[PDB]
């Protein structure tokens, strides 16, 4: 997204689209984790400021997608969620704090080279690969430019866009916002004198942050997108969901429903 | 398959046009 | 502009 580049078809076989029904808009963008699981931010579904608020079924799960606005047939694979599950501490109230939900899947999505599911990180990856300096990557179909006003730049994209970003320094991060950080969230974006930009945009919320292990060569998705003061703007950053740090709530709804 | 193992490039032992910008940054 | 869903779904 923003100072992003088009995708090509089977880059991220698990990007999700979180499509409204009536009427139908993108919301935000989620990800496959299994058959039946697509992860995403909290505040894509439920979000009381702005009286957001969405039941299982005021929405479909579009798999398999590269054209933003056309129905991919043959390719495309819309589910209908049974169960909507957001994390018990999510924080709407003051910094969007634990920023994640789940989604069941009411049938078990089939997999073809476009539709295949990211990994969850582990101990030794979260720990190895988490190191500032360290470039991921978000995908989506949100806007090229900030919304913030009457402005130009290139509306949303037709195509899915990826921009690599580089994780940046928790001094670094913090200084760069009034709101309160905690360890459930990370900041990734290139600094003034870095020369390099990019990032997520207002219809990338939910996306995807990932990573490849150098290890054993496997995706990993180490954030969701969660919240930015603007895009791309010289000395702020975009914070993402810690998904290692919420890992073990990941596994009771997962172990149980 | 299982997780991470893209179709289209990982089982096919093919990059994509900037994975290497990643790998490289480690 | 998103181009119609097939009904059944
Ligand atoms: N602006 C960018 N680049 N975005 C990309 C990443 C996801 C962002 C998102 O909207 N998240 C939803 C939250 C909750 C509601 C507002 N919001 C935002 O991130 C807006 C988006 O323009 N930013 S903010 O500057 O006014 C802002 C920043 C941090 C916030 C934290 C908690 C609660 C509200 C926040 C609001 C949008």
């Amino acid at each position: 997204i923003v100072e992003g580049s088009d995708a090509e078809i089977g880059m991220s076989p698990w990007q999700v689209m979180l499509f409204r029904k009536s009427p139908q808009e993108l919301l935000c963008g989620a990800s496959l984790i299994s058959d039946r699981w697509v992860l995403t931010a909290a505040h894509c579904l439920l979000y009381p400021p702005w009286d957001k608020n969405f039941t299982e079924n005021d929405l479909l799960v579009r798999i398999g997608k590269h054209s933003r606005t056309r129905y991919e047939r043959n390719i495309e694979k819309i589910s209908m969620l049974e169960k909507i599950y957001i994390h018990p501490r999510y924080n709407w109230r003051e910094n969007l704090d634990r920023d994640i939900a789940l989604m069941k899947l009411k049938k078990p999505v089939a997999f073809s080279d476009y539709i295949h599911p990211v990994c969850l990180p582990d101990r030794e990856t979260a720990a190895s690969l988490l190191q500032a300096g360290y470039k991921g990557r978000v995908t989506g179909w949100g806007n090229l430019k900030e919304t913030w006003t009457a402005n130009v730049g290139k509306g949303q994209p037709s195509v899915l866009q990826v921009v690599n970003l580089p994780i940046v320094e928790r001094p670094v991060c913090k200084d760069s916002t009034r709101i309160r950080i905690t360890d459930n969230m990370f900041c990734a974006g290139y600094k003034p004198d870095e020369g390099k930009r990019g990032d997520a945009c207002e219809g990338d919320s939910g996306g995807p942050f990932v990573m490849k292990s150098p290890f054993n060569n496997r995706w990993y998705q180490m954030g969701i997108v969660s919240w930015g003061e603007g895009c791309d703007r010289d000395g702020k950053y975009g914070f993402y969901t810690h998904v290692f740090r919420l890992k073990k709530w990941i596994q009771k709804v997962i172990d149980q429903f | 398959a299982d997780c991470g193992l893209r179709p289209l490039f990982e089982k096919k032992s093919l990059e994509d046009k900037t994975e290497r910008e990643l790998l490289e940054s480690y | 502009d998103f181009e119609e869903i097939p009904e059944e779904y």
